[PDB]
């Protein structure tokens, strides 16, 4: 029982660090993505 | 195979239990010289009664 | 058999089954879209840097959409590949949950033969292929493809029936009649817009002096009775495409009647 | 890497919640273990 509810504990805590850490990542993709647009400003700037 | 190795340890382990309590009954067949002594020697030093 | 000690099948085990789920197939997913990227920007480069002085641009708009074709049918494939291999490993975890303990029976049954524990071997040596069907085609770097061809005579034409996916490469392109200017600006446009709903063509900038003051605008032309908004407007790249092709053609045109100027004085 | 490292703790948790079923299925045994030996102590006390 103890090891069941220490478990479950974990599982629950995983959850609620993997919707925080999913919700940075979709936020991480997003600033990798607006920074694409930056990279490629940067980029055509160098070009021009 | 590794688990299985385990449970053979386990079983190893209760197979030196088994030789333990063979030790047990060598050493009840080591307490029988208690009385053997007496129990081999009543075929012997009572010839014509036994 | 006893060719080997170890026994034919073997039950799943929790510390196994761990390793077992944190079995993960490769990112193709992004490099893929990301080579897609890459080969739709460079077919744009091409098509951007042609010029109508080239002559032969049939074979290699034919090679390139070959190409094309033959990277989409591998993308295709590729997922099909890896779905299929979700699916089996599904199948082998589902098999797994109903596998028997572990001891000594249970060794000694698998190990004279007992086909109860079915292993991924057979199933993974003589997987079924997927087969995937309906092609994709609703991609829109497969609609930039095929509209090079036939724009040499008449740029500023477009048949009615131009979008009738009927046939195989991508569309139905032949001479028809078309007006290559906005009715709304009276001038050739540049940023071309034209949703599904009205198809029609018109410039951005009239199309947005035109719908700006009323919530409910339709369109300027008749046929379509039928309200348009903001979002029933889509970027279709081949008429912008088209029209900087015709560009392009008249510059090309230009500097051609120049150097004529130049040479006969 | 560190959508790997989601990948991995997704797993983890999958291998946690494999465990919590084992677990309770040993439980489960476990307490028919028990129903069966107190209803055997039951039936002894009623004639002791």
């Amino acid at each position: 029982t103890e090891k069941i509810r220490n478990r479950q504990e974990k599982i629950e805590r995983y959850t609620s660090d993997g919707t925080t850490i999913e919700a940075q990542i979709d936020a991480k993709v997003i600033y990798v993505n607006e920074k694409d647009s930056e990279h490629q400003n940067a980029r055509e700037l160098l070009r021009d | 195979m590794n688990d299985v190795i385990g449970f053979f340890n386990e079983r190893e382990a209760d197979l030196k239990s088994q030789y333990e309590d063979k030790k047990k009954f060598v050493k009840e067949m080591r307490d029988t010289p208690e009385f053997q002594s007496w129990m081999r020697e009543i075929r012997s030093y009572d010839q014509d009664t036994k | 058999l006893n060719d080997n000690p170890i026994p034919k099948s073997v039950p799943l085990h929790p510390k196994s089954g761990k390793y077992f789920h944190n079995l993960h197939a490769r990112d193709l997913s992004n490099i893929y879209q990301q080579c897609y990227k890459q080969i739709d920007e460079t077919i744009n480069q091409l098509v951007d840097s042609t010029s109508p002085s080239t002559i032969g641009i049939e074979e290699q708009v034919a090679d390139i959409t070959s190409t094309y074709k033959l990277l989409s049918t591998y993308e295709s494939e590729s997922n099909s590949f890896d779905e299929h291999i979700k699916d089996l490993k599904k199948n082998f975890k589902q098999s797994s949950d109903a596998c028997p303990q572990i001891d000594l029976s249970t060794w000694d049954k698998y190990r004279t033969g007992e086909l109860t524990a079915p292993k991924l071997s057979e199933l993974y040596l003589n997987m079924p292929t997927p087969e995937p069907a309906t092609m994709v085609n609703n991609t829109d770097t497969l609609k930039i493809l095929k509209v090079l061809p036939y724009i040499w005579n008449d740029p500023t034409c477009v048949i009615p029936d131009l979008q009738n996916p009927a046939d195989e490469d991508d569309l139905q392109i032949e001479g028809g009649k078309i007006e290559l200017t906005c009715p709304i600006t009276c001038k050739p446009y540049e940023a071309p817009l034209i949703s599904r709903k009205c198809n029609h063509v018109f410039d951005r900038d009239g199309i947005q002096n035109y719908l700006q003051g009323y919530t409910t605008r339709d369109c300027p032309q008749a046929a379509c009775s039928q309200v348009v908004s903001m979002r029933d407007f889509v970027r279709d790249p081949i008429m912008e495409l088209r029209c900087k092709i015709a560009k392009m053609k008249e510059s090309q045109e230009q500097d051609k009647r120049s150097s004529q100027a130049i040479d006969v004085l | 890497q560190l959508k790997e490292d989601i990948n991995s703790r997704q797993s983890k948790i999958q291998k946690y919640k494999d465990d919590t079923i084992y677990y309770e299925d040993k439980k489960k045994v476990y307490l028919e273990n028990i129903k069966k030996i107190e209803v055997n102590v039951a039936a002894l006390k009623e004639g002791i």
